[PDB]
């Protein structure tokens, strides 16, 4: 029981895992066992989704979050997102599930049987948190791994069947990406885009060529950065800027994950390219835009001239201008005029929505998709009654978009806290006052009084 | 040393009457800009077309408001989430019409209050303190982010962010209940538990310590004179307090460890208010309170109402009246 | 000690797991009956005959929706005793008429008296100043104003809060729509006391925990405290400097700080009670007359205060027919206030 | 104070002998209270078929104070 | 009150013939109506066209009359506008446009009868609340 | 007169803030 | 150690109805309209 109590380790049970900070072998165990839980969930959750799955109902009516992820990679789906074959869904779940037993094995072994520390046994695998060179080297290894991970996406997209392309001319379909975007002016341009409306920073990426080119860039950058970090030690300005400790490296990672969680929340909420509405359901903006399109269609069928119909406020009931003049849908959805979607773009001309096209060119499939998206807006209750908050029970629906946004906002938020907690604790422990104020060297007692 | 090293020494000085610090260097100007804009707008701004339907709502005192009805009104629904700084407008006249002051206030305020939180970490480091006061502050700060930024983002518009005024805040609450049934949301319920509990334990702790002050003063002088700033001895008897409280309820329902007791005082309202913030930030994406509308059915299929259904009837009243000229189509989807 | 009284006193004050005292003869049966009345009603009892509502687990309700509901408006402010002229000793009828409501309200009222006596009694025996009892007057003023005064000013107990989670929410929304209770400055002081109390709680607990002295070796710092130790476990000096430099002002006197922690939320709840006494009489803070005159004469004048009254009028029209069934409200569709489309 | 610690009591074989019988007997007694329908008649709660008569369009609301008991009785007779 | 054989007896055709549904068909009808229809017709209304509801009286004045099993079954095969002038299979789910309304692909004739049965029975239970919308919640 | 009164009370509070901070009773460690 | 104490009565005035009620509510989960 080598330091598995509070007396020996100085950490209570509820801070139990802090006991692992300088026990590299047991800590590797914690980490491998953990990845096992992650890979486990992925495989079992996939299988559960597949067992519950009725191919003829939209994914988004079935509470699915993982199958949609698989389908977007182009597996199991065809034109319009029609499921042609569930076996890839099956393969993905099984292989994760089996793999998790292997990780679980490794994890349990290192946690409970192998050497508690790895430094005596091996210098390659051993490490000291304060060894700035080892730390950048491990980091460097994982950067190379991550880089290859990005290149696997590219490989799928260009050489192994392509990706689901909601924008595919003629309708959504799987499509091979042959000409990915390589121009750094485009790829790095996205990073300098404003995060506000009508801009959306990286969340705006609206074609697979950009998505593929971006991953080409990232795979290269990450492998390059990995090599760099294996070959180098930190410059002195970096040495002087950071806390160098297990708890501090955790805190930096916590900050970056919180940030990524937040980005992920906005991605799934707004983006319908890498989260195709065919699989994930319509975005909030999209559903709101679909309602105005639905009634524009209905009312014009009834004889309404939609261009000159003045609403109660004096703005056009169906159509109006954005603050920069573009023709856009009216009523509340004015806010959503930045929305772009494949069922809608055919009506858009250079000035925004085109009245000639609206009067003549609205196809039945557009009416159909707008009705569908209007009635699958991402609104529902925690007990999964779909609808507005005043809706009666009947429809069992919460959009996959709401589940993915809400969960990840919560996760990103607590990770930010985790970051503040650990950053502040790491700072204090590095300076030596994390356990409290020395009663005989109280800093404030040595300072001039304020007034 | 050099001019820069002197500057750094001053910024980070533990001796300034108000700590400045690196977070302070961002906090001071942003908070001043927000404060100044807020005060001027609250007194003098013209009416703002909050819902982008050319229906300007008067927020300021000079345009017919009092302290209670007054507000800095959210920016126009026609703007949505577009960034609307002063230089994006053709004139200040236009800027004021469209609610530009609101974006200026809430953006400088959020940056400033985030730095206010960083500054709290910073000073505690300069003073050799443990670092988590800033974490307690993350709870109100998260709540402010929920109503001024996250909610607008989810709903596609700053016109749905909380208005910067008293009656405005109530408007936001009421529309929120209609659209999300926030009362039936368990994160809001944890929030209530958090603030009701926070009040309770405050009244409790205050009262337990006070009841236990050691006799140090005359029958005429304030008991506060019994405690001197900086004294080393503890001014009340915690064993007597525990003797009382442990008997009020039962022994183990009571704290004799001041440290775990003060921990519980920090944790209870902070965690509950985190859930409140997260309630608002997750209803931002339309995951709403429990819906038990028509949940009880009789043998024939007659709906038997519950108190959930009477809640529904009140929510419906709010729904159909709110923004009475803004909807043209039958469903309110944001 | 002498006579039977003193012997009984001995027994009542024995140092046991659950103190009893004289206050216990009041406290314990009334707290237990109020609570078991609540659990019994929410588990098995309907509200069909009083409200047209299901309200128990037996009928299909869940934890958020069960309640012990108020009696029917036709009952007035009847005590509704089991043996009263309404139920006439019939237990089933009593349950059906709302008898559990007054049962829980009155036993709860006497239980609360008992608890506060228990606070005076324990403090007297331990030899402390009875500040805790005094602080508890705030919960008392709230219970009495809201559960007793309010419905006593209104037409009947029907309009008191019903004992249930969703029922209490309904109570909230009724107060907004009918009384515009958010506008009321006594409710606003209540909010300040409750949110200020919660702030004071968070901020004091966090300040102590972050200016602790190192009195141990453990990285978990809870063990480095001794109940009988002479010294402060944290530095008031550092805490004071920290807040002075952060916020501009700080406490310097620990007795003040704690007294203030009693004062703020207690005073808050007392203020809300006064407003609720006002609402017993429909003496609302409903309107600002100057806004109404301007708005009546100027159809382009709009404020958040006008916007919220349109919400209230929506709430009244839409909830009243099912919420006040004894009024037999029939509001044909054409009369209902509604904005465009919705 | 005095009483035996809970820790002692609930780890003692004698505790489990007594309560392996009393806990389930109470639970089952609770269950029967509902399954026999006994709960409905003690408390006067309607079963799913007893809220409304077959063609009734309105709620049996009590509207009389001193003969409300008799009204419920009347309301109960026509079901 | 109970879900009795009388409540479950509904017009089969335009000529006055009735059919008594079993409790099982009713439940089936409610289930399948949720599965395929309630996203637009929750409560007897129509989200995407509120002028048209599923009230019996409304159905009776459609062309052809839809206030009976046969009429509803035929609607579900080959839906028309309310005056019967136009075939709207391309934008309203039916057996005819099961290619584009995929939830229609495994509805059997018996399923269609069950849904028709649900639509005719609900207003007999719910009255004006069926097709009433939020006023009646 | 009404706006003036509101702004005047407000301004008195802001001034009261400045004195409470900068011209407080100094805390004395004795 | 005694067995029948105040603590003992207090515990059972609560624990006894509680289990009885839990069985009652468990049975309710199987009621259908
Ligand atoms: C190191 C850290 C230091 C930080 C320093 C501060 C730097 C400034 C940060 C800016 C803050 C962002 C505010 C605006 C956020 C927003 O409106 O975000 C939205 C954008 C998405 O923008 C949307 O992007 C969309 C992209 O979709 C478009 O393109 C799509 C392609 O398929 C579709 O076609 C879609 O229909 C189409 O409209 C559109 O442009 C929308 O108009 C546009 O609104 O998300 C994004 O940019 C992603 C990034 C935003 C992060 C989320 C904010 C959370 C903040 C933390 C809160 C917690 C704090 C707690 C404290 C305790
Ligand atoms: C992802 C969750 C996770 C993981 C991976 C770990 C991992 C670890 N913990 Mg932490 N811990 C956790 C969560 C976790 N913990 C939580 C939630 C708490 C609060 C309750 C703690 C509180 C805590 C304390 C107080 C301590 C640890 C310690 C440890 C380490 C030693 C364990 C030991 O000695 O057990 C001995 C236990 C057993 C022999 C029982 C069996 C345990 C095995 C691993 C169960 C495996 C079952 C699994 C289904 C097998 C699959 C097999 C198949 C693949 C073939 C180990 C690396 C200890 C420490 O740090 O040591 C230096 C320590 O003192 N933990
Ligand atoms: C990224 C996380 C994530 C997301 C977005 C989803 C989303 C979804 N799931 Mg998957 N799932 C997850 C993780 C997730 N789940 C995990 C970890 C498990 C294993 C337990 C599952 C196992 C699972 C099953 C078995 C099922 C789903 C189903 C569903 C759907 C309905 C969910 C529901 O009704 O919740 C109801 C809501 C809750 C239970 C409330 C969650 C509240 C948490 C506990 C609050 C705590 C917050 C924070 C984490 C705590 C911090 C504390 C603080 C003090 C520090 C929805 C599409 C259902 C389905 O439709 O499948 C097709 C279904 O049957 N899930
Ligand atoms: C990244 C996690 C990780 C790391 C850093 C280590 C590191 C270590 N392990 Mg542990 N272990 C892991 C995970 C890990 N292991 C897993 C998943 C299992 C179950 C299979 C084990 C089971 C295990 C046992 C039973 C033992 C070790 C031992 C060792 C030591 C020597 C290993 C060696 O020299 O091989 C050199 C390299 C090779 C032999 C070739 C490796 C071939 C790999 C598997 C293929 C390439 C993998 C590729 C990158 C894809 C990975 C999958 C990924 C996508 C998830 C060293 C401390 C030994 C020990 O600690 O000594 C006392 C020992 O007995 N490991
Ligand atoms: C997980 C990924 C990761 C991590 C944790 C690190 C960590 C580290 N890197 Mg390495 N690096 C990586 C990936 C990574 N690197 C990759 C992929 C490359 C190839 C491009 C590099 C190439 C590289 C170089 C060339 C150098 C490092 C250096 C360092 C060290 C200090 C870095 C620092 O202070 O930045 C913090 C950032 C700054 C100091 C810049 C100023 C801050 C700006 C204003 C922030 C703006 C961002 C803002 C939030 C907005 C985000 C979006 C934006 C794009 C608009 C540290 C060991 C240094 C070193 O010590 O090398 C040995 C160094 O010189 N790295
Ligand atoms: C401290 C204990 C306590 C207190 C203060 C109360 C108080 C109350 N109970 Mg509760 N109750 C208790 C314990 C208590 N109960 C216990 C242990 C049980 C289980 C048996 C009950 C079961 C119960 C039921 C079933 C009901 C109440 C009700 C009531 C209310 C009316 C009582 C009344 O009118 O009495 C009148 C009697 C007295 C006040 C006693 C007078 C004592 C004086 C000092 C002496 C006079 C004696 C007299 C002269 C001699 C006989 C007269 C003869 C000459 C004709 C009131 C809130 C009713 C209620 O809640 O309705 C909504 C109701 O229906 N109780
Ligand atoms: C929360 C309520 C509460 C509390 C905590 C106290 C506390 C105190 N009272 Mg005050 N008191 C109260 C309410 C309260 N009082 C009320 C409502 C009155 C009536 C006006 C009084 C009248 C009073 C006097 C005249 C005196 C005190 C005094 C005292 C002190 C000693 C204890 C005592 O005498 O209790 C008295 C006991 C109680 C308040 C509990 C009474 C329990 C009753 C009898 C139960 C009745 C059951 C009922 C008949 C059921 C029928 C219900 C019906 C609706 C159907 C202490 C400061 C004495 C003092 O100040 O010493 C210096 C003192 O002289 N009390
Ligand atoms: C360390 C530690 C811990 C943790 C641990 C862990 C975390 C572990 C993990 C583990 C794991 C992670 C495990 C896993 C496993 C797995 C498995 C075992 C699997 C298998 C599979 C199978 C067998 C399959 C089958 C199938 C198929 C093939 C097909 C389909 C169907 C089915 C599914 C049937 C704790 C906290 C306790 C504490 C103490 C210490
Ligand atoms: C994939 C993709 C793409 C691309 C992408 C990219 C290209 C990215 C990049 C990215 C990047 C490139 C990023 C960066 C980041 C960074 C950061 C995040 C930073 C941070 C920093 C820090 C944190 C610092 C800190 C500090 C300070 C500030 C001061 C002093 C101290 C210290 C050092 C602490 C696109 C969109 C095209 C399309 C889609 C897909
Ligand atoms: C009224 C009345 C009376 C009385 C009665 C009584 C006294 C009763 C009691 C009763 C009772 C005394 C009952 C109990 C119950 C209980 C229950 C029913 C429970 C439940 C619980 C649960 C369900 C749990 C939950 C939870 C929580 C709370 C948190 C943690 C987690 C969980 C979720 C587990 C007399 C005869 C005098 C006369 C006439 C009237
Ligand atoms: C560990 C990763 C092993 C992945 C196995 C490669 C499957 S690659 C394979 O390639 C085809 C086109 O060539 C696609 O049409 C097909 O969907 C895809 O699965
Ligand atoms: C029922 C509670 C009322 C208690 C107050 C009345 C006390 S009365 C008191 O009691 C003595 C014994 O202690 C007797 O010896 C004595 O004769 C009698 O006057
Ligand atoms: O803006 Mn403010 O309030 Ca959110 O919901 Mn839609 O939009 Mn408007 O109505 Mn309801
Ligand atoms: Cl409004
Ligand atoms: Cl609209
Ligand atoms: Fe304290």
């Amino acid at each position: 029981a080598t330091n598995r109590d509070q007396e020996s380790s100085g950490f209570a049970w509820w801070a139990g895992n802090a006991r692992l900070i300088n026990l590299s072998g047991k800590l590797l165990g914690a980490h491998v066992a953990h990845a096992g839980l992650i890979v486990f969930w992925a495989g079992a959750m996939t299988l559960f989704e597949l067992a519950h799955f009725i191919p003829e109902k939209p994914m988004y009516e079935q509470g699915l979050i993982l199958i949609p992820h698989i389908a977007t990679l182009g597996w199991g789906v065809g034109p319009g997102g029609e499921v042609v074959d569930t076996f890839p869904f099956f393969v993905v779940g099984v292989v994760h599930l089996i793999s998790s037993a292997v990780l679980g094995f490794g994890g349990v072994y290192h946690a409970i049987r192998g050497p508690e520390t790895l430094e005596e046994y091996s210098s390659f695998f051993g490490y000291d948190w304060k060894d700035k060179n080892k730390m950048t080297t491990i980091l460097g290894f994982h950067l190379i791994v991550l880089g290859i991970g990005a290149l696997l996406l590219v490989a799928k997209a260009m050489f192994f069947g392509g990706l689901y392309d909601t924008w595919a001319p003629g309708g959504g379909d799987v499509r091979v990406i042959t000409n990915p975007t390589l121009d750094p002016r485009v790829i790095f341009g996205y990073l300098l885009k404003s995060p506000f409306g009508g801009e959306g920073w990286i969340v705006s990426v609206n074609n697979l060529e950009d998505v593929v080119g971006g991953h080409i860039w990232i795979g290269l950058i990450c492998i390059a950065g990995g090599i760099w970090h294996i070959l180098t030690t930190p410059f002195g300005w970096a040495r002087r800027a950071f806390i160098w400790s297990g708890e501090a490296y955790l805190s930096y990672s916590l900050g970056a994950l919180s940030m990524m969680g937040f980005i992920a929340t906005c991605f799934v909420w707004f983006n319908n390219t890498v989260y195709p509405s065919e699989f994930y359901g319509p975005t909030g903006p999209e559903a709101s835009q679909a309602q105005a399109m639905t009634f524009l269609i209905r009312d014009q069928k009834l004889g309404a001239n939609v261009g000159s119909a003045q609403g109660p406020t004096g703005l056009g009931k169906y159509l109006m201008r954005s603050p920069t003049g573009e023709i856009i849908f009216g009523g509340e959805t004015m806010r959503f005029w930045d929305f772009r979607g494949p069922w809608l773009e055919p009506l858009r001309g250079p000035n925004g929505l085109d009245l000639n096209k609206i009067k003549n060119d609205i196809q039945p499939w557009q009416e159909r998709r707008a009705a569908e998206y209007m009635t699958h807006a991402p609104l529902g209750s925690l007990n999964s009654v779909g609808g507005v908050a005043t809706e009666i029970n009947s429809v069992n629906f919460v959009s996959p978009r709401s589940w993915l946004a809400t969960s990840h906002f919560v996760l990103a938020f607590f990770f930010l806290v985790g970051h503040l907690w650990h950053a502040g604790r790491a700072r204090a422990a590095a300076a030596g006052f994390e356990k409290g104020i020395d009663r005989e060297s109280e800093p404030v007692l040595s300072m001039p009084s304020l007034d | 040393a050099n001019l820069w090293e002197r500057f750094c020494n001053w910024v980070t000085s533990t001796d300034n009457r108000l700590y400045v610090g690196w977070f302070g260097v961002i906090m001071i100007p942003t908070l001043l800009a927000a404060t100044i804009c807020f005060v001027i707008a609250f007194i003098a701004a013209p009416p703002v077309d909050i819902d982008g339907i050319r229906e300007p709502v008067s927020g300021s005192l000079l345009y017919g408001n009092n302290i209670i009805t007054g507000a800095v009104v959210p920016s126009s629904n026609a703007i949505g989430l577009h960034f609307y700084p002063i230089w994006e407008a053709a004139s200040l006249d236009e800027w004021l019409y469209n609610g530009g002051p609101y974006q200026l206030i809430i953006f400088h305020f959020l940056l400033g209050a985030s730095c206010y939180m960083g500054r709290q970490w910073e000073l505690s480091y300069r003073l050799g303190m443990r670092p988590w006061i800033c974490v307690a502050y993350s709870a109100p700060l998260a709540s402010a982010f929920a109503v001024f930024l996250i909610y607008p983002i989810g709903q596609g518009s700053f016109s749905d962010g909380m208005p910067l005024g008293i009656s405005g805040t109530f408007n936001f609450m009421i529309v929120f209940q209609a659209e999300h049934n926030i009362l039936m949301h368990p994160f809001h319920q944890l929030g209530v538990a958090g603030v009701f509990g926070g009040a309770l334990f405050c009244a409790m702790h205050g009262s337990l310590v006070t009841s236990s002050l050691i006799r140090e003063t005359t029958e005429t002088e304030s008991a506060n004179y019994g405690y001197k700033f900086g004294q080393e001895e503890e001014t009340y008897n915690i064993v007597a307090a525990h003797g009382y409280f442990g008997r009020l309820i039962f022994q183990y329902a009571s704290f004799n460890n001041s440290r775990s007791l003060h921990f519980f005082l920090a944790a209870w309202p902070v965690v509950g208010v985190w859930f409140t913030a997260l309630g608002i930030s997750t209803m931002a994406f339309n995951l709403n309170g429990f819906n038990f509308n028509h949940s009880v059915i009789d043998a024939k299929g007659n709906v038997i109402n519950t108190w959930a259904d009477i809640i529904n009837r009140a929510n419906l009243g709010m729904e159909v009246m709110h923004e009475r000229n803004a909807h043209n189509f039958p469903l309110d989807l944001a | 000690e002498r006579g039977w009284f003193d012997i009984l006193d001995d027994w009542l004050k024995r140092d046991r797991f659950v103190f009893v005292g004289w206050s216990g003869i009041l406290l314990f049966p009334c707290a237990y009956l109020a609570l078991g009345g609540w659990l019994t009603g929410t588990t098995f009892v309907t509200s069909w005959y009083t409200h047209g509502l299901a309200s128990s687990y037996l009928e299909g309700c869940n934890f958020l929706t069960v309640a012990v509901s108020t009696p029917a408006n036709s009952m007035g402010h009847s005590l509704l005793l089991l043996w009263g002229p309404e139920a006439q000793g019939d237990f089933t009828r009593w349950c059906q008429l709302g008898g559990l409501w007054t049962f829980i309200a009155l036993h709860g009222a006497f239980g609360l008296i008992g608890f506060m006596l228990r606070q005076f009694e324990i403090a007297r025996l331990v030899g402390v100043r009875p500040y805790n009892a005094i602080a508890f007057s705030a919960p008392i003023a709230v219970f009495v104003s809201v559960f007793l005064i309010y419905p006593l000013g209104q037409s009947s107990w029907f309009f008191a809060p019903s004992f249930g989670v969703a029922a209490i929410f309904r109570f909230l929304l009724f107060f907004q729509g009918f009384h515009n209770w958010t506008l009321n400055p006594f409710h606003m002081m209540g909010v300040a006391g409750v949110l200020g109390g919660a702030l004071l709680c968070a901020i004091h607990g966090a300040t102590v925990e972050n200016t602790l002295f190192q009195d141990g070796e453990g990285a978990s710092t809870f063990r480095a405290f001794n109940p009988t130790q002479a010294e402060e476990t944290y530095s008031m000096v550092t805490a004071n400097r920290f807040w002075s430099q952060i916020f501009g002002i700080a406490f310097s006197n620990k007795r003040w700080l704690h007294f203030f922690m009693l004062f703020v939320p207690v005073t808050g709840l007392w203020m809300s009670a006064i407003g609720v006494v006002g609402l017993a009489l429909n003496l609302r803070s409903y309107d600002f007359i100057s806004q109404e005159i301007r708005a009546a004469e100027d159809p382009e004048f709009e404020t958040f205060y006008t916007k919220n009254l349109l919400l209230n009028e929506g709430i009244r029209a839409w909830m009243a027919p099912q919420d006040q069934p004894h009024e037999n409200f029939v509001f044909p569709e054409e009369v209902l206030p509604r904005g465009n489309a919705l | 104070t005095g009483e035996r610690p809970f820790s002692d009591i609930i780890t003692s074989v004698r505790y489990w002998v007594i309560h392996s019988i009393t806990i389930p007997a109470l639970f089952i007694a609770g269950w029967l209270f509902v399954s026999t329908g006994l709960a409905y008649d003690v408390f006067g709660t309607p079963r799913p078929d007893s809220y409304y008569a077959q063609e009734q369009r309105s709620i049996p609301l009590v509207t009389d104070r001193f003969e409300a008991k008799q009204q419920v009785e009347t309301f109960l007779e026509q079901l | 009150a109970e879900l009795t054989p009388e409540v479950l007896t509904v017009p089969l055709n335009s000529e006055g013939k009735t059919i008594t549904l079993t409790e099982k068909q009713y439940l089936e009808g409610k289930r399948l109506f949720q599965y395929a229809c309630a996203s637009c017709h929750v409560g007897g209304i129509t989200k995407t066209n509120p002028s048209l509801d599923l009230r019996t009286e409304t159905l009776a004045l459609a062309t052809p009359p839809r206030d009976n099993i046969e009429g509803l079954v035929d609607y579900m095969k080959n839906p028309t506008t309310y005056d019967g002038e136009q075939e709207i299979a391309e934008v309203h789910p039916s057996l005819r446009s099961a290619d584009i309304f995929p939830k229609m692909r495994n509805l059997t004739e018996k399923d269609l009868v069950a849904i028709a049965g649900h639509i005719l029975v609900e207003p007999k239970i719910l009255g004006d609340k069926w097709g009433g919308g939020k006023v009646y919640y | 007169m009404e706006t003036i009164t509101y702004v005047f009370i407000f301004a008195c509070i802001i001034a009261l803030f400045f004195f409470a901070i900068f011209f407080r009773e100094p805390p004395r460690i004795t | 150690y005694p067995i029948f104490t105040v603590r003992w009565v207090a515990v059972h005035t609560l624990a006894v109805p509680t289990i009885f009620f839990l069985g009652a509510i468990a049975a309710m989960q199987f009621i259908q309209r």
